[PDB]
């Protein structure tokens, strides 16, 4: 890797520094630089490679779909060649590659390694995300064992949280808000989505009552993107 | 869209 | 090079397909891979080469400027190392092979080719903007070498433009635009700045009347960015 | 900031 020879302690804060920056590719690759180092990461280091991460696969999503819009109106229409198909072919090569070095890192061995609910929610969590969006433009023999990976991430993440944090937990709350996305996005069943969702509010509503201010607010926050989904889902 | 975690 | 296997009409295209998905990067090989095909430019494809270059730049002026500032304020402050200095090196070394890349699409062969005021005056203002980005990071023993081959292009343009453009063509007035800033920001010459931009707006205004709506919608856009700037400096 | 050409 071109980070071997940096400091762990030297990405950690370069990552930080790429952020200020809005540089999310550099801060991707410094953050992965931190993980293959082969320590754990704490909860800051965490949530900056998810961060990272985010924000790298967000703008290809982006792309992805606006290439995806033009391709299926051309098949609606004067032919203008392969450059479209070609094109998106393209940036879906490049958004599944990013996919795959985060499930690699995960996979090597960021998951074995996490023993505290708070981290093993978090990496169970993003692998459930990053087979979403390789799910989101797969299309092929294997566009059902994507969506189950995914599924199956999800799940073992929602039991753990159940058992180990409290319904407020805003990473127990971001995960059940991805996992009703994927309920209703990806596995076709909105009634289940609007069920998890709607459950999942109302159990965080009762149990707010236990907080701080500082975290009254952080969780108000993640229980008000599981109310905009609701309002635009019914 | 439906909304993700940040 | 990479593109060299496709066809010139395809790389246009995806060059087009690359900017409705905010891919400026992808743009700007698309759009080098159309010069070195060796054919003249265009207007249209003097404008996609332009603003391709001038996202991919714009996104590594504002992060080095982030950094820069960091760097500044470590420097009046606990030591944290060589980390900040690093990576803004590596951002400005970055950006320093874009503006590279760009001039020297402009030397071998678009300058030497292009006859056209329009297309002429368009490429050595691009010149005179790529040089200003080097200086804007320069801090050495060429500092001065570098404006000095930002204001020889942005003059050549400027010569051009007086004798062959009217005062309210849009190149003409970009290019006014920017040498004006140019003296503002680059060269310590305020007043040179506000001269240029008052007697550019000034001579654009009496020359509205000769302009359909459609071109007047055009120059009164570049002249409101000039009256933006005498009022920020005045 | 002084504004460049778009
Ligand atoms: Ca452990
Ligand atoms: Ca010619
Ligand atoms: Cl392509
Ligand atoms: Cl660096
Ligand atoms: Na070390
Ligand atoms: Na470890
Ligand atoms: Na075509
Ligand atoms: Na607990
Ligand atoms: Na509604
Ligand atoms: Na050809
Ligand atoms: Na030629
Ligand atoms: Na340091
Ligand atoms: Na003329
Ligand atoms: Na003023």
């Amino acid at each position: 890797g071109a980070m071997g020879s940096m400091e762990r302690a030297s990405l950690i804060q370069k990552a930080k520094l790429a952020e200020q920056a809005e540089r999310y590719e550099d801060m991707a690759a410094f953050m992965k630089g931190a993980v293959e180092k082969g320590e754990e990461l704490s909860c800051e280091e965490r949530n900056l490679l998810s961060v990272a991460y985010k924000n790298v696969v967000g703008g290809q999503r982006a792309a992805w779909r606006v290439l995806s819009s033009i391709e299926q109106k051309s098949n609606e229409s004067e032919e203008k060649g392969p450059e479209v198909r070609e094109y998106r072919e393209k940036v879906e090569t490049e958004l599944q590659g990013v996919c795959d070095t985060v499930l690699g890192l995960l996979d090597s061995h960021l998951i074995k390694e996490a023993g505290d609910a708070e981290s093993r929610v978090f990496y169970l969590k993003m692998k459930g995300d990053y087979y979403r969006y390789l799910a989101e433009v797969a299309t092929g023999d294997d566009k059902k064992r994507i969506i189950d990976s995914a599924r199956s991430a999800y799940q073992e993440a929602m039991d753990i949280s159940k058992k180990e944090m409290p319904p407020t937990n805003p990473i127990r709350l971001g995960l059940a808000l991805n996992f009703s996305v994927f309920h209703y996005e990806i596995a076709n069943s909105p009634e289940e989505a609007i069920s998890l969702a709607k459950t999942t509010f109302d159990e965080a509503m009762a149990d707010l009552h236990t907080l701080s201010e500082d975290s009254y607010k952080d969780s108000t926050l993640i229980m008000q993107l599981l109310r905009d989904n609701l309002t635009l889902w019914t | 869209r439906s909304k993700t975690s940040c």
